[PDB]
């Protein structure tokens, strides 16, 4: 408990909401749908150009998708308090990007067959929930490392 | 006189008004572009003289390629849609696919689109 207390010390409000914000996230089994699409996505690419047999049979078994507070602490552990911070803050600004109508993304062709900014505001926002839920589950499911999700996490993030 | 004949034609394009065959000196007609296409220049011109100022362009909207992306290991980002209409001066956001990395220059994975063309990223295998 000691390294997650040390963690928690020096984040700021912001990031504290941004880590509550994300624990929810990965309570909701909303997102499994994702994960599943995912899971199939990335099997179907591996089948197609015959690559990775060893992974391709972990990926035909079914994921884990249960939250546990252990392994929760355990990636931000893996992470260290400089990635973890890192992560945390830019969860922030694409959350408050998103709120304020700000988000750059949101003038990008990706959106333009959305008459509104709230139409908009809920793409983005489901997005980013899918997003965070499924590199966390590929995370717990050994697929990826906490490095990777990192990667992985702060690329969907950029604002 | 400084009369002008009938506005000159613009591809994918038409005047806002019905054409007359005569126009007067300094008379005015504005351009509207095709439902996807992109106005570019100025969206007036005036009868100076006997000729008309330099018509503007409608340019071509960029369609988004399903195997140019499976090609180059992308994807759209924010949509699970693999087709997509983008208009001349509008920017396209890709993510790389999953289990690949920026194999391009950095920034690459936002650009613009401009008269049909587009530049896509590619991400090759982590």
């Amino acid at each position: 408990l000691k390294t997650l207390d040390n963690l928690l010390k020096t984040l700021d409000n912001n990031q504290k909401q941004a880590l509550i914000y994300f624990k929810d996230k990965l309570q909701d089994k909303k997102y499994l749908n994702d994960l599943m699409e995912q899971q199939k996505s990335f099997l179907d690419n591996l089948q197609k150009k015959k690559e990775d047999p060893d992974l391709q049979d972990r990926l035909k078994k079914t994921l884990n998708s249960e939250y546990d507070e252990s392994q929760f602490n355990k990636l931000l552990n893996e992470l260290g308090n400089a990635k973890a911070k890192q992560f945390l803050q830019q969860l922030h600004i694409m959350l408050q990007s998103i709120k304020d109508g700000t988000l750059t993304s949101f003038s990008s062709s990706n959106f333009n067959d959305l008459q509104n900014l709230e139409q908009k505001k809920e793409r983005a926002l489901q997005y980013i929930n899918g997003k965070l839920y499924v590199e966390y589950y590929f995370y717990i499911n050994g697929i990826s490392n906490a490095d990777n999700f990192f990667e992985t996490i702060m690329e969907y993030l950029k604002t | 006189t400084g009369k002008c004949g009938p506005p000159p034609p613009i591809d994918n394009g038409d005047i806002t008004s019905f054409p007359l065959s005569v126009y007067a000196p300094a008379s005015s007609v504005e351009y509207q572009c095709q439902n996807l296409y992109q106005l570019e220049g100025n969206k007036r011109i005036t009868c100076r003289n006997g000729q008309w100022s330099e018509p503007p362009k409608c340019l071509h909207p960029c369609v988004i390629s399903r195997e140019i992306m499976e090609n180059y290991n992308i994807a759209l980002r924010w949509t699970a849609k693999q087709k997509l209409y983008s208009r001349t001066g509008e920017s396209v956001e890709f993510v790389c696919k999953r289990g690949y990395r920026l194999s391009s220059r950095s920034h690459t994975l936002r650009t613009t689109c401009w008269d049909g063309k587009l530049e896509y990223p590619t991400c090759a295998k982590r």
